[PDB]
RNA sequence: GAUGGGGUAGCAGAACGUUGAGUGAAUCUUAGAUUUUUUUUUUAUAACUAAAUAUAGAUGAUAACUCAAGUGAGAAUGGU
RNA sequence: AUAAGCAGCUCAAGCAAUAAGAAAGCGAGAGCGUACCUUUUGCAUAAUGGGUCACCAAGUUAAUUUUAGAUGCGAGCGAAU
RNA sequence: AUGUAUUAAGGAGAGUAUAACUUAAUUUAUGUUUAUGAUAGAGGUUAUCAACA
C-alpha cells in the first residue's frame, strides 16, 4: 500500500487524497496508519530456534543476562540511536517494551473491548525484540578518568551456581573481550502475602 | 489482544490491559494539537505513523530517486512535453470504488451496472431505488458509500455553491456538451460527480449445493459472488473529452469534390 | 577501462552536476542508499 | 453490503461528508498518505 | 448442440435488446415531496397516515 | 571513488568552467568524427570546429562561443542563396521571395541540416561536457546575433494596434527574412515554447558558425562549395508558397500592364453538371494564346484556379535550372559576363 | 566464374533447448544482479538492445567447456 | 447494420503521436485459400479422436553378446599383487 | 535408496495442565560440571532462567 501511496501523492500533487479520513480496510480491519494489536504488541509465538536468536547477543534465553531496569540502544527500524529503559520484559517471545514517547504507534482497537463512545483507534508502546536492542552502561576510561556511557555488544553469564533445594540460580553478567563483570539492575523482589485461605 | 485469548486470562492480566488503555487516553489530551488527531482517534504525528505510512525508508529513498532524475532528464530537453496522463491526474479528480461480495452472477449483475454507466449519481441513484431487480437495493447502499468516500477523500462535488453564483448571478450560459454515445447534455456545475466506468467482476464462491437428478445422478451447483467497480468522475472530464472530440472532428480536413487518391502500383514505364 | 555507468553518462552530457545539487536539495542519497537500513517489519515477527 | 453494521468508521466519514457540502469545513489535500523527501 | 457458442453470437443474444429501461414515470408526493411512481401512492406518507389513524380515531 | 575512477581526467575547476577549454578538444573522438564527416578541410582545425559548438547562451565572452563565427557564415549563406533566387527566379514577388530564403537558410532547415550532421546537444553547459556535444542554455533568451536590421520607431504600435507594415520598407528595416528586429536555476520543469526557439536558435548559429569557420581558414570558394553542397541541395517547391487573394484581378492587371489582351475565360471541357462531383476544365485565354488552364468542381472556383495557374507560370519563369550567378566572376579565369533579367516588380491591383 | 536442392515408411549426420553436476572458496551486482511483460536488433526452434514496475549483496544470477538424464506433447473416447 | 472468409496469406485506400523528431496497431476494398491428426488405394469428407488452457504422460536400466569411431598397450592385452 | 550400529511382541478405548500423559495424567532424591561450561541478581504459575549421569 506505502508504494501505491507514494506514487499517487508524486502525481496527483495538489488533488492527494485525504486517506487518513477512509473507512477501513476489510483484509486486516485496520485504519489508516494503525498497526494491529498483536503485531504492534508482538504476542505472537516464535520458534524455539528464533528465542535462541533474539538473545543470541545476551547469552542464551535459559540464560539470560539483561534484565527489567536496563537502559538499552535501538539499533534497528526508523527509531534507531533511541536510548530508552526497559520497563518489562517477555521470555516468552523474547520482547521487550521501553516506555518512550517516540516508539508510541497508532493501534487499532477490537470492539469487543470498547464502548461504543470510545475513540476506535489509539497509541501504544510498541515491543521490540531483544536482538534490535543493546544494553548502554557507563564505564570508567581508566586513561582518563572520567565516566561516560558505552554501548554493550555481547553479554555472556559467569558464576553460575544453583541450588538444587530451593531450585534457586544465581549468576554474574560480564563482556566479552574486555572481561567487565557489569552489576545488575536494581530490580524489586515481588510482594509475598499471607492471604486468610492459607 | 485475541477475542479468545481475552477470557483464558484472569482480571489481574485483564485489568492491566485496561490500565494501559487508560494511561494512552490521558496522554492524548485547545487548538493546536487537537489538529493533531482525527475523529477516529489516528494521531497525525509522523513519528506515530512512520512505522504503517513509511514501513520501507530504503526503498522509498531510492524510489524517490529514481523520479528525480527522470524529473530532471525532462527539465534539460527543450522539446520535453507533460505527458498526457500526468497532466489529468493533478488536474481531475477521480474515486475507484469496489464494491463488497454480492450474492449474485455476472451475468445478472452485469445488466445493473451498464444502466448506471455514464449516468449522474443523482440519475443512478434514484434508477436503483425504483428498479425491481435485488441487486438494485445493494447497488444503491454501495453507490451511496462510493460518494462518501469521493467527497471526503478526494473532494469531488464541492462548488455547487460557487457554481450556482457564478452564472445565476452572471447570467451566463452553461456548457453544453456531448457524450461519446451521442447524449447532449447542458452542465451547470463542473463538480457534478457522475458515473465514469464500471464493471463486474467474479468473485469466491459463496457455497456448493448439490442438485439430485434421475438414475443417482448428483450435480454440484455453484452459488456465486461477484463484485462491482465503479469510477466516479466531475463533469469536468466530459467537457474536456468532449472539446478534444471536437477538435479532432475539425482537424481532419474538410470534404473534398476531387480528391487526390494515390495511385499504388509502380512500373518501369510510363502508361500513358 | 572499467564499465560505462548511467552515471558516466550523466557527466558526459552534463547533467549529472545538476542532478546531485537537486538530490542534496533534497537530501536524497547520491551514488548510495542512505543510512536508513533494511526492512525489518517481517524481521520483527520471526520471517524466515 | 445493505445489511452490514455501520461501524465507527463508516459513522466518521459521513460526518465529515456533512461538513464538507455544508460549507464548515474547505477540503486540502492529504498530508500524512506518504513521507516524501520531495514535499510536492 | 453441436458447437459451443462463440463469443460474439452470446454477446449479441444477451445484450442486443436486453438493456434494462430506466423508469421515467416517476413524481413527487403532494404532502411530503418525496420521489414516487405515478399514479401510485407514497409509502412514507402512506405507512405514517396508516399509523396516524390508528392511535387517534 | 577507488572502484569508479573518472573515466575522463578532468582538473577540479572543469565543471566552473562554463564550456571545456580548448585543448580538451584534441581528446573527443565526437569531434575527430564531426570533422570527418563533414570532409572538411585539414586546414580546419579541432579546436576551431570545437569552437562552433559553443553558444553565446553558454560562455558569454566574444570568444569561445559562436557569436562572431556565426555572424560570417549568415552574411555568406544569405548572400549566396539571394544571388542564387533572383537569377533561377527573377519574377518572385518580394513576400514569396522572404519565405523561400527562410525555406533554406531559417532556422527550420538549419535545425535539420545540423541533426543531418549527427550533432546532439548538451543537456547542461560546462567545463565537463564533450567538446563534440553542442552546448546551449534554453532558459536565457537574452543573447541575440548581431543583424543589419533596425527597430521600428511603431514596433508597439505594430504589435498592439495592428498597424499595417509595408513590404517595400522591410528590405531596409526589417532582418534579412522580413522578420521585424527586437519582436539557483531549477530544472524541475518541462519543455516551452521559448525553449524550443532557444533551441532552434542555437542548431542554427552553429550551421553558420561552420561555415564561417570555413572561410575563415579555407577561403571564399570552400565556403560557398559548401553552401551549395549543404542548403542549396535541398529541395523546394516554391509553387506552394504561393497565397492569392482575388487572383482574376491581378491576372487582368498583369495583361493591362504588359498589354496583352483582355482575360478571357473558356470553357475546354466538363462533364457531370448537375451531379455531386462535375469537373469544369476552364482556360484563361489572352487573344488566341492560352495563359493558364484548372480543373475544379465548380465554374466560379475552376475560373479562379486557372487564373492562380497563370499568375504562377509568370512568377515561377526561369531562365535556367543551373543559371550563372554573379558571384561566379569573383573567381579568376570566368567568361565574361552576360547581363540577366530583372524583372519590374509584382503586379499591384484591387 | 565448382557441383548439388520435393518427399511418406525408413536410414544417416549435425545442433539447440530443459533439469541437475564439475571448474566455482570462480565472475558480476543500489554506478541496479534479478524482475514470466513490452520493445529493438542479429539468418534467429535462440539470444540481444531499450523501456516500464518492484528492490536484492546471498538459500542471487551467470559466460565458456565438460558430465549425467524422471530432458522437449494440438493429439492415446488419456489423467488431474 | 447490402453481407455467404478454417477467420490466415498477397495487394492496399483511410484513421491513428495536442507540439521539432518519431506510425506500433486497427483496417475499407481486390484476390488466393474446403481445419488438424489418425487410418487408408484414396478423406473438406457426412470415417477416427479432441470444449479450452495449464501440468502429469511413452525405446529406459541391468546382465550378456556384437559393430563403428576414437584411444592405451602390443604377440601380447586386461586384471590383480 | 544404500550402508552402519543397536534392539527382538504389537495395537486400541477412554481420561488428562493442548510441548509436558494415565484419575499422582508437570512425583521424589543422588553425584558431577556449570561460560575456561555443555555441544555474587530476578523468577514456585509473573512457574518449570540446567544440562549430563
Ligand atoms: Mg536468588
Ligand atoms: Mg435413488
Ligand atoms: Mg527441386
Ligand atoms: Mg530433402
Ligand atoms: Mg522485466
Ligand atoms: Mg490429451
Ligand atoms: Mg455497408
Ligand atoms: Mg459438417
Ligand atoms: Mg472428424
Ligand atoms: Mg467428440
Ligand atoms: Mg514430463
Ligand atoms: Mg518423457
Ligand atoms: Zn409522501
Amino acid at each position: 500500500a506505502a508504494v501505491e501511496a507514494r506514487n499517487e501523492d508524486w502525481m496527483l500533487g495538489p488533488l492527494a487524497p485525504r486517506r487518513e479520513l477512509d473507512e477501513i480496510t476489510l483484509s486486516n480491519g485496520n485504519f489508516f496508519g494503525s498497526l494491529s494489536p498483536t503485531r504492534a504488541l508482538l504476542e505472537s509465538e516464535v520458534s524455539e530456534e528464533e528465542r535462541k536468536a533474539r538473545v543470541a547477543w545476551c547469552g542464551s534465553p535459559k540464560f539470560l543476562c539483561i534484565a527489567p531496569g536496563d537502559r538499552v540502544v535501538v539499533i534497528e527500524g526508523h527509531h534507531k540511536d533511541l536510548i530508552g529503559t526497559i520497563e518489562k520484559l517477555n521470555t516468552r517471545n523474547m520482547t521487550v517494551e521501553i516506555q518512550s514517547e517516540k516508539l508510541k504507534t497508532n493501534t487499532t482497537v477490537p470492539q469487543f473491548m470498547q464502548n461504543d463512545a470510545d475513540k476506535p483507534v489509539t497509541q501504544i508502546y510498541a515491543r521490540l525484540p531483544i536482538s534490535s536492542v543493546r544494553l548502554v552502561h557507563p564505564l570508567k576510561d581508566p586513561q582518563t578518568g572520567e565516566y561516560r556511557d558505552v554501548i554493550i555488544r555481547e553479554l555472556r553469564p559467569r558464576n553460575i551456581v544453583h541450588d538444587r533445594p530451593t531450585r534457586t540460580r544465581s549468576m554474574r553478567r560480564f563482556v566479552p573481550g574486555e572481561n567487565i563483570i557489569i552489576p545488575w539492575p536494581k530490580q524489586e523482589p515481588i510482594k509475598r502475602e499471607d492471604q486468610p485461605a492459607d | 489482544w485475541s477475542l479468545f485469548g481475552w477470557g483464558k486470562q484472569k482480571v489481574e492480566e485483564r485489568n492491566k490491559v485496561k490500565e494501559e488503555l487508560k494511561q494512552s487516553e490521558l496522554a492524548r489530551t485547545a487548538a493546536a494539537h487537537a489538529k493533531d488527531q482525527t475523529p477516529t482517534g489516528i494521531s497525525l504525528k509522523k513519528d506515530h505513523l512512520v512505522r504503517v505510512v513509511d514501513p520501507d525508508p530504503r526503498s522509498r529513498v531510492r524510489w524517490e530517486r529514481k523520479m528525480v532524475i527522470r524529473k530532471l532528464q525532462r527539465g534539460t530537453d527543450p522539446w520535453s512535453v507533460e505527458p498526457k496522463a500526468e497532466r489529468i491526474a493533478r488536474t481531475e479528480r477521480k474515486l475507484v470504488y469496489k464494491t463488497g461480495y454480492l450474492p449474485t452472477s455476472v451475468k445478472k449483475l452485469v445488466h445493473l451496472s451498464r444502466q448506471i454507466r455514464g449516468k449522474t449519481v443523482s440519475e443512478a441513484l434514484v434508477q436503483m431505488q425504483f428498479s425491481k431487480k435485488k441487486m438494485a437495493k445493494e447497488v444503491k447502499t454501495e453507490l451511496l458509500r462510493a460518494e462518501a468516500k469521493a467527497i471526503v477523500t478526494r473532494g469531488m462535488g464541492l462548488g455547487k455553491a460557487a457554481a450556482a453564483a457564478a452564472q445565476k448571478e452572471t447570467g451566463a450560459e452553461p456548457v453544453k456538451i456531448q457524450t461519446k454515445d451521442g447524449k447532449h447534455l447542458e452542465i451547470r456545475d463542473p463538480t457534478r460527480i457522475y458515473v465514469a466506468e464500471t464493471f463486474v467482476n467474479k468473485g469466491f464462491t459463496r457455497g456448493v449445493e448439490l442438485d439430485y437428478r434421475a438414475r443417482g445422478r448428483v450435480f454440484k451447483m455453484n452459488k456465486p459472488t461477484t463484485t462491482m467497480t465503479v469510477v466516479l468522475k466531475e463533469e469536468k472530464t466530459r467537457i474536456r473529452e468532449h472539446q478534444e472530440r471536437v477538435a479532432k472532428k475539425l482537424r481532419q480536413g474538410p470534404w473534398v469534390h476531387l480528391p487526390d487518391r494515390p495511385v499504388t502500383s509502380q512500373r518501369q514505364f510510363y502508361s500513358w | 577501462p572499467r564499465r560505462v555507468t548511467p552515471v558516466d553518462k550523466e557527466r558526459m552530457v552534463g547533467r549529472w552536476k545538476v542532478i546531485q545539487k537537486e538530490l542534496q536539495k533534497r537530501e536524497l542519497p547520491v551514488l548510495g542508499t542512505g543510512n536508513h537500513g533494511k526492512y525489518v517489519e517481517l524481521k520483527w515477527l520471526g520471517s524466515k | 453490503p445493505s445489511q452490514f453494521e455501520v461501524t465507527k468508521d463508516r459513522k466518521a466519514i459521513k460526518a465529515r461528508q456533512s461538513k464538507f457540502l455544508s460549507g464548515e469545513e474547505t477540503w486540502a489535500p492529504g498530508k500524512v498518505n506518504a513521507f516524501l523527501n520531495s514535499k510536492i | 448442440p453441436k458447437k459451443k457458442t462463440s463469443h460474439m453470437k452470446k454477446r449479441h443474444r444477451q445484450m442486443a435488446g436486453k438493456a434494462l429501461k430506466d423508469v421515467t414515470h416517476l413524481n413527487r408526493c403532494p404532502a411530503c415531496g418525496n420521489l414516487k411512481r405515478m399514479h401510485h401512492l407514497c409509502s412514507t406518507c402512506l405507512g405514517k397516515l396508516k399509523g396516524f389513524m390508528d392511535r387517534n380515531g | 571513488n577507488d572502484r569508479f575512477p573518472p573515466l575522463e581526467p578532468l582538473p577540479p575547476a572543469a565543471e566552473s568552467l562554463p564550456s571545456p577549454l580548448p585543448e580538451r578538444a584534441l581528446t573527443s573522438a565526437k569531434l575527430a568524427a564531426l570533422h570527418a564527416r563533414l570532409n572538411l578541410s585539414p586546414k580546419i582545425p579541432l579546436q576551431t570546429l570545437a569552437r562552433t559548438l559553443v553558444d553565446a547562451s553558454a560562455d558569454e565572452n566574444p570568444q569561445f562561443n559562436n557569436a562572431n563565427l556565426a555572424f560570417v557564415g549568415q552574411t555568406l549563406i544569405n548572400y549566396h542563396i539571394a544571388e542564387w533566387l533572383l537569377c533561377k527566379y527573377p519574377r518572385l514577388p518580394q513576400g514569396i521571395l522572404f519565405s523561400a530564403m527562410k525555406a533554406y537558410a531559417g532556422p527550420k532547415p538549419l535545425l535539420q541540416i545540423a541533426r543531418s550532421w549527427g550533432v546532439d546537444t548538451a543537456a547542461v553547459p560546462g567545463g565537463e561536457v564533450d567538446p563534440g556535444l553542442l552546448q546551449f542554455d534554453a532558459l536565457k533568451p537574452g543573447v541575440a546575433i548581431t543583424n543589419f536590421g533596425y527597430k521600428r520607431t511603431e514596433l508597439a504600435y505594430l504589435e498592439k494596434f495592428k498597424w499595417r507594415r509595408g513590404m517595400a520598407s522591410r528590405v531596409v528595416l526589417d532582418d534579412d527574412f522580413g522578420d521585424v528586429v527586437r519582436s539557483d536555476v531549477s530544472y524541475d520543469r518541462y519543455g516551452n515554447p521559448d525553449t524550443r526557439a532557444a533551441a532552434e536558435r542555437a542548431h542554427a548559429y552553429f550551421v553558420r558558425a561552420v561555415v564561417g569557420a570555413i572561410y575563415a581558414h579555407c577561403g571564399r570558394e570552400a565556403a560557398k562549395a559548401f553552401v551549395k553542397a549543404h542548403i542549396m541541395s535541398r529541395t523546394l517547391d516554391i509553387a506552394k508558397l504561393f497565397e492569392f487573394k482575388y487572383p482574376t484581378r491581378e491576372l487582368a492587371a498583369l495583361c493591362a500592364r504588359e498589354d496583352f489582351e483582355p482575360p478571357v475565360a473558356r470553357l475546354l471541357s466538363e462533364t457531370g453538371r448537375q451531379s455531386r462531383t462535375p469537373v469544369f476544365v476552364v482556360g484563361i485565354y489572352s487573344g488566341s494564346d492560352k495563359l493558364g488552364e484548372g480543373a475544379a468542381s465548380s465554374l466560379d472556383h475552376a475560373r479562379f484556379k486557372a487564373a492562380m495557374n497563370a499568375l504562377k507560370a509568370w512568377y515561377l519563369y526561369s531562365p535556367g535550372e543551373n543559371p550563372r550567378v554573379p558571384s561566379d566572376m569573383l573567381e579568376e579565369g570566368a567568361k565574361p559576363w552576360t547581363p540577366a533579367y530583372i524583372d519590374m516588380g509584382e503586379v499591384i491591383s484591387r
